[PDB]
């Protein structure tokens, strides 16, 4: 699950990811929230396909991040790792591109 | 409280007894305003030169500029081309700003387009946005060439404006044969001319590099010329004039007097005139290329003499009359027409007015600012006049362009009081006419403020402004006007004069105290 | 909300015009550093008509243009250095300021520079309120997360600072401006009606607005709000901190500004409802004349475009428009076309005539029937 | 006292204290004048109603007129045509005011000789003065021609022009078949105009009435143009390219913009340009003659009408829009040459600038004065602009122009607060703008004083001053300007509106008390 | 003194500009009426560059034009009539002007108009003052005659007025300016160098003069006059009736008005004497400093002048260095766009600059000397191509 919040008004999308490292929740990559239906994004782990899905929160007041998660942009993934920042773009193409 | 007979605009409405009431109020109870006699002494410090010496050790704040950004220049430069969108590579802000700033100086629509590069751009660059952009500008505007330019997002993340336009022409996005020049325009580096002459500079390159083994110099018997930045008309107007009277074949690249001045007639024109891409692929075949501004035009010099081989004519920008003279007298070179009867008698003409005016033009200290080719012109025909230039600023200039205008300076007796400032911004010319009063300033509406400062000195301490220069935003029609050639020295004396004229009548118009000089004729 | 089509004319602006020009900008006793090239800082300059009171360079820098004015060197190593220096000069020349924000615009945010640590460093040095605004215009699709991030500025920065300051007296008929940016006087013309009303307007911002009101709004009653989308967030985080109720007033047009007079009196006692009851008395001769006068020469004409109020008041159709409310591209295609471009106030009952006497100047304008050549 | 650094001329040298204290010694030693408060109470008095009531009483007294002379018009023709030397048989002082007065404005040489009518004139006659002052003036001029009007002296005298001219001829004075078409031009009759007028109408007869046998209406296939009483070179310019435009043969008659744009090049030319003989010989060969201000040329339309057969169009002045179109459909038909693309362009390109300023123009008033034919085609151009021409004055206008100014207004929504004025001078205008305060008023320079007047009533009761017409002598250059067509309506356009952008500039430039409308975009 | 050669551009005026312009005209608190058609009025309004203090419309005049503006009924009838009803209209519209003057225009001596009956007539009626003067532009060759039929209205009309009155307090150092026109200020330039030396200028017309100050010319000690050639009538009859001796006095150049300063000390005590030390040892820094800066570049150039009495001007040009025979020439304004076409540096009018008496008029004429001839647009009249 990425979970994020776009402002109703700005559009400013911002990601709620683990402070540790990587963005996937609730685990390391091997709320009124709503589920994005015509999102799905699916990575091959070794011995399994895994699917993962867009959830959306809802209201205009960010809520504070629970312990050891962040609210991030995306111009505050710079230097992380490749791919959960395409994961962080395929995201942002759906929700505001 | 509004009467329908005479209703107020905010001014002279809000002076009303009411609205007076309720700001003060309004300032009292909740602005925690400083004391007026203490704002009193703080204005009266800003003007002593004491604050000078403090405004001129500035090293990081740059207050009230002179200048713009490149792709604001390349964007101009772009629309001097026959149905040639400007598109700025980079975030849409830009692009929003220059066409509202070229709206307000032209009061008339202005053509551009962005690509939108956003936070997913600033991550992973903006190669899709250039796909979509060059996509949709060509389906939508259907132009005839696309010239790109960037923002300071995409020159900072490094995007490869070639690469880009080669990946969008190889995926499909554009034709291939659809032109598409390119210029890197960083908005950090140089000026809005600077991104003018990169600009030109790219697409002269695009439309001629790859095709120079046909090209004869002098086979068309026709002489390129490039304007650099020029935001009035009226100069293309007197450019194209006066190559035509001389009956001197011509190429005037980067031609936008036409889409700049659509007639009103029910009917929206998107393009208008315009240099042709065949001109633009048949200039190397001319007879030599004139640069109109040469101080902002080095790049453009670089390409034209290294690659079209033309040898490229050391000419100031023709302004005034000596200079117009030597401009008069290289194209007739390299062409081999004779000056003709009618540019002899517009000459006379100038000179006549100039005889004229000069008892009033004699003597008279201005404070001008400006582009570096523009502000030089200004600065000889003023020399020409017998006016004193006293503070030259020019926030765009080098060193070398300063060591030309103090050469210029020294070889006039009226250039002993002339100080030539490079770097400085309008606080800086504030903090000039405050301490070494000018009679008048030269520039563009940004000097009114400072014509604001200093009446609140007071009536005597105000320096007039001049509107000659860009942007001139709180007068209409004067982008028409002409700065170039004899015309334009002619528009020049005249505002110049009746300027001077309008600030003694308005001096002596006080009956029983300065009337006495409120001559007729004058 | 969402990211414009690349390649297309749009009137978009960036986060840098929605924070800087139309929030951060109007604060007249602050000075406003446009923090990167000098291209963003100078075509903002003075664009936006948010008319305010003071001295120009002395105490108030709202058409004055502030800008580190980035070269390659401050772009290549960095601006944190040059911004420090710039705001000591900007002390050193104009101690009369009340406070400093820095908008960044966007190569501040890509060359890793940390405005928010110089920031704290700076005003805990010269005990001066420096705000931070990371306003980079390629973040977001528009002005509206300019806004966002200016009201959170103003939020994180500013509006707490009298948090723990009880020294203003309060009257249960404070009141304060939000969302109003005083376009041609605007925010006065509303100000003078509200005052009228017996409420006490306490702030006024962002339009002839002081840092000093921004930070007494969260001691209000009322938060009248005039643009929801550039303030809501602010109003909501008030509404959340300090419970002040907001709501939003339209004085656009006699008959919105009697319903907004009479729905803000509602929220007061039976004095204040008499007083919205007297000022709609007094102003009711003023705004029928304006009608009498030019609803005949303005009745039956469509406009093509909140401001619905004022054109049904004199008898314009809503929607071939008479009307358009791109600018020159519309007048070019014929149609007249009416931020206010260089009239005003058009809010309040002084605005409404005004508004009707320019509405009747561009619509029945002779040089729109000069269109066609005779011999065409 | 005087510092070398900085001379001060007469303002605001005797603003000094020590002049300051020995005129008040004066004035109150040895002047005798009225207390300051019944100075101030006069004026107060002269600024009201009950006075605009006792000034338009006036029958016998005429203050600050708007209007010259018979002689100074037939002058300004006579000086439209090739190597021809306006002579005025009379008293030398008016030759000499004549001089003074086209110098002043023109700020060129004016030739005009006098035979010098003295004493001795007064009691037998001026036929010896006319016989040595046509042989000395073709011996040291040597002139193609000799134009002859009258003053008031010889006229009144009742001098035979024809006679006299005969006389002179049969002596042996001057050559019989040397051209000496003459006019009588009483000053106490009409106007300058008219004398303009009766020197035209006489030039025509001298070289066509006698020779109309073989002349057959469109032989030459060309329109004549008569300008009139034009002191605008831009008209005479504009008429010429705007016919040139649209390929039309034509013969501008009385063509005086070369004799008054002579170069400086250190040589006087004494004639330059002008109609030559040729083209009045072969004027009613043309297809038509538009006359371009028929209110003053009735004479020359009866003329030209009755003796060379052209059926004289009804046309306005070609000033502003609706008028320019109307000259040139007339023009396009009489020639049978389209309209060409440039001039539709032109005229769109004014539509534009109409559409841009309409909202700084829209509801201005207007208090204007001048030439008949110039004061209706400004009143038509304000009513296209929707500006407000509320006090309409002109002196030398008759009660025929006053029903068509009448009817103009009429015609048009912004016409309804316009009162037409004839026979009236600058005083009773002095009093209109004081009661019926306009926004601005146009005019020649002798609307300054009127301004000077209402500045002492108050900066709000002040009336700006836009000086378009004849004389304007306290600025420089304005006589190159146009007014007609369509390049005219659009000088008069950027004229009026940059008026008024500069007016709420110095109404909005109080720091702290108004500039919060000095805006920087306008 | 000969008729001029008809048809040959001759530069002279007429009588009534000699008259109205020149002598009547500056007279500020009077009201002068040019009789007659409406040329002679408009070509002559403000022309000359008289300077006078007061409230235009009000209680001056100068600037102004009023007419009579004569149509051919007033030719065939007469104007008589009219003249009256206009006088009245002047009473009833300018009631704080202390005077009226008639200046006759050419057809007024023409139709047998009688100016004089009407106002006697007029002013007897109204208490008023109102001189008629047969100035009509025929009489004569030039504007002298002008200047010899204003000068004989003034003495018949004004001067006398306070011939019986002995009310003035008058001092031994009583001095009248007479022919000063003030042009530019010349008239007060030379009156703060008389004051600063201890004189009482009682009198000083026409430039910025009053018709009390032509009153009170007759008590006056001195009269220092300065165009002899328009006033010398004046002076002689001044003279020859109350024995008021007159000299002539020029303030054109330092030398010059240090010379004049002396001579007419030296018609006073030693008091006197020493005051005009004393303003002389003043204003000696000054106009050296003017020579220093503008001597150096005006040395050597050569002059011709055709506009008066010669060497009025020789000095000043001497002063600076400037041969006086061409660099320069000084004439009107109908000849400067002419010699300016001979491409030769051109300076009555001052060129709408002044005043160029006395030692602060010094200063403006050597820069304007200096900025005319040194101009740069006198080296470009030859295109570099030819
Ligand atoms: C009071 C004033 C004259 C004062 C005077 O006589 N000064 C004479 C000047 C001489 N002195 C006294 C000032 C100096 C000396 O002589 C000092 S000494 O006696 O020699 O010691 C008279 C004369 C002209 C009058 C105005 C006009 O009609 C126009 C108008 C008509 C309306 O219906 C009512 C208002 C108006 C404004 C009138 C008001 C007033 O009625 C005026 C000013
Ligand atoms: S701030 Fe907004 S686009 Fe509320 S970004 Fe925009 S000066 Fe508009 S509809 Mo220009 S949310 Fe203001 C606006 Fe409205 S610039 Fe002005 S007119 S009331
Ligand atoms: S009066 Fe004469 S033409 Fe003596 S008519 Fe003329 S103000 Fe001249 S050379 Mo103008 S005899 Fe005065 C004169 Fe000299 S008007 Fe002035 S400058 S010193
Ligand atoms: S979207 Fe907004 S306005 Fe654009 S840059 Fe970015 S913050 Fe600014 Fe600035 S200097 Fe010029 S105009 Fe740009 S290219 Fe940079
Ligand atoms: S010499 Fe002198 S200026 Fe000449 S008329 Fe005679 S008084 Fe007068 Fe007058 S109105 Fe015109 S300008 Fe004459 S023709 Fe008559
Ligand atoms: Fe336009
Ligand atoms: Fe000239």
């Amino acid at each position: 699950i990425l979970l994020c919040h776009k402002h109703p008004v700005s559009a400013r999308l911002r990601f709620l990811i683990p402070t540790g490292g990587g963005v996937v929740l609730p685990q390391t990559l091997p709320w009124q929230l709503e589920l994005i239906g015509e999102f799905r994004l699916n990575m091959e782990v070794p011995g399994q396909i895994m699917p993962i899905y867009l959830a959306a929160l809802a209201g205009h007041e960010l809520p504070p991040p629970p312990e050891g998660t962040r609210w991030i942009e995306l111009t505050q993934s710079i230097g992380m790792p490749w791919l959960d920042r395409e994961l962080l773009r395929r995201v942002y193409e759906e929700l505001i591109g | 409280s509004q009467q329908v007979d005479k209703i107020k605009a905010s001014y002279p409405l809000f002076l009303d007894q009411d609205y007076k009431d309720m700001l003060a109020k309004k300032r009292d109870g909740f602005e925690e305003k400083y004391p007026q006699d203490k704002i009193d002494e703080v204005f009266q410090w800003t003007t002593t030169k004491e604050y000078q010496e403090l405004n001129f050790q500035r090293e990081a704040l740059t207050v009230n500029p002179a200048k713009a950004c490149q792709p604001l220049g390349a964007v101009l430069c772009a629309l001097g081309f026959e149905k040639t969108m400007p598109y700025v590579h980079g975030s849409q802000g830009c692009v929003a700003y220059f066409r509202s700033y070229f709206n307000r100086h032209f009061r008339e629509p202005v053509s551009c387009v962005s690509d939108s590069m956003t936070e997913d751009a600033a991550v992973f660059g903006g190669q899709q946005n250039m796909k979509d952009g060059l996509q949709n500008c060509k389906a939508t505007y259907k132009p005839d060439m696309i010239a790109v330019s960037t923002t300071c997002m995409a020159e900072v993340i490094g995007d490869d404006l070639n690469a880009f336009i080669n990946n969008s022409k190889k995926e499909g996005f554009i034709p291939d044969e659809f032109p598409v020049p390119f210029a890197h325009t960083p908005s950090f580096v140089g000026s809005h001319v600077t991104g003018w002459d990169n600009m030109f500079e790219g697409i002269a390159r695009y439309f001629t590099l790859k095709s120079m083994d046909d090209k004869v110099v002098g086979s068309n018997k026709k002489i390129n010329i490039v304007p650099g930045f020029e935001t009035y008309l009226g100069n293309f107007r007197v450019i194209k004039r006066m190559l035509s009277e001389m009956g001197v074949g011509y190429s005037l690249l980067s031609d936008p007097e036409e889409v700049l001045d659509t007639p009103a007639d029910g009917q929206f024109r998107m393009y208008a005139g315009g240099t042709t891409q065949e001109e633009m692929k048949d200039a190397p075949n001319a007879l030599n290329t004139v640069l109109l501004q040469p101080w902002h035009l080095e790049k453009t010099k670089k390409f034209v003499e290294g690659t079209w081989k033309h040898e490229v004519p050391k000419l100031n920008i023709p302004m005034g009359l000596d200079w117009t003279d030597e401009f008069l007298m290289k194209v007739s070179e390299i062409s081999g027409q004779p000056i003709p009867a009618s540019l002899t008698k517009e000459r006379g003409r100038l000179v006549d007015m100039m005889t004229d005016s000069h008892t009033w033009l004699h003597g008279k200290r201005f404070a001008l600012w400006g582009d570096p080719d523009f502000v030089m012109g200004l600065v000889k025909f003023l020399l020409e006049l017998g006016c004193e230039p006293v503070h030259i600023l020019c926030h765009n200039g080098n060193k070398r362009w300063k060591k030309a205008v103090d050469a210029i300076l020294a070889a006039s007796p009226y250039g002993k009081n002339a100080t030539v400032y490079i770097g400085k911004d309008l606080w800086h010319l504030r903090s000039l006419v405050f301490t070494d009063k000018p009679d008048f300033m030269i520039g563009n509406s940004y000097g009114k403020f400072i014509q604001r400062d200093t009446l609140h000195k007071g009536k005597e301490f105000e320096v007039p402004l001049i509107r000659i220069g860009f942007p001139i935003f709180d007068r209409h029609h004067l982008h028409r006007s002409t700065t170039l050639g004899y015309e334009g020295a002619m528009q020049i004396l005249t505002t110049l004069v009746n300027s001077i004229l309008e600030r003694l009548d308005e001096e002596t118009r006080g009956m029983q105290a300065t009337d006495y000089n409120h001559d007729l004729v004058r | 909300n969402k990211k414009s089509q690349p390649g297309l004319m749009t009137i978009r602006g960036c986060a840098y015009a929605g924070s800087k020009g139309v929030v951060w900008g109007p604060i007249k006793d602050m000075i406003h550093i446009s923090h990167g090239p000098v291209g963003c800082g100078q075509y903002s300059r003075a664009g936006r008509r948010n008319y305010y009171i003071g001295t120009t360079g002395v105490n108030a820098f709202v058409t004055m243009n502030f800008t580190s004015d980035f070269q390659e060197k401050d772009i290549v190593f960095g601006g944190d250095k040059k911004l420090a220096k710039l705001i000591d000069e900007v002390e050193t020349l104009f101690p009369l300021n009340k406070g400093i924000s820095v908008q960044s615009e966007c190569p501040i945010g890509l060359i890793g520079d940390d405005i928010e640590s110089v920031s704290k460093v700076k005003g805990a040095e010269l005990s001066k309120t420096i705000v931070p605004v990371r306003c980079e215009g390629f973040r977001g699709v528009s002005q509206s997360l300019g806004h966002h991030i200016a009201n959170d500025a103003v939020r994180d920065w500013v509006l707490g600072k009298r948090d723990e300051d009880t020294t203003f007296a309060s009257t249960p008929y404070d009141v304060a401006i939000i969302g109003d940016y005083n376009i041609g006087g605007d925010a006065w013309s509303s100000r003078i009606l509200l005052e009228e009303m017996g409420l006490r307007c306490v702030a006024q911002w962002s339009g002839d607005g002081s840092i000093s009101e921004i930070e007494l709004t969260p001691k209000v009653k009322l938060n009248l709000v005039h643009c929801y989308r550039s303030m809501n967030y602010i109003s909501r985080h008030m509404e959340e901190k300090y419970g002040i109720p907001w709501m939003e007033y339209n004085f656009f047009g006699p008959t919105k500004t009697i319903e907004s007079l009479r729905a803000i009196a509602a929220k007061f006692d039976e004095s204040i409802q008499k007083k919205c009851e007297e000022v709609i008395a007094k102003y009711k001769p003023e705004w029928e004349a304006v009608v009498a006068k030019y609803r005949p020469r303005l009745e039956g004409k469509r406009v093509m475009l909140h401001v619905i109020g004022a054109y049904e008041d004199l008898g314009m159709e809503v929607v071939k428009p008479d009307l358009i409310g791109e600018k020159f591209i519309f007048q070019k295609m014929g149609i007249p076309f009416r931020s206010w471009d260089y009239s005003g106030p058009y809010h309040g009952f002084d605005g409404f005539a005004i508004f009707a006497r320019d509405m009747d100047m561009t619509l029945n304008n002779p040089c729109w029937k000069k269109l066609q050549a005779p011999w065409e």
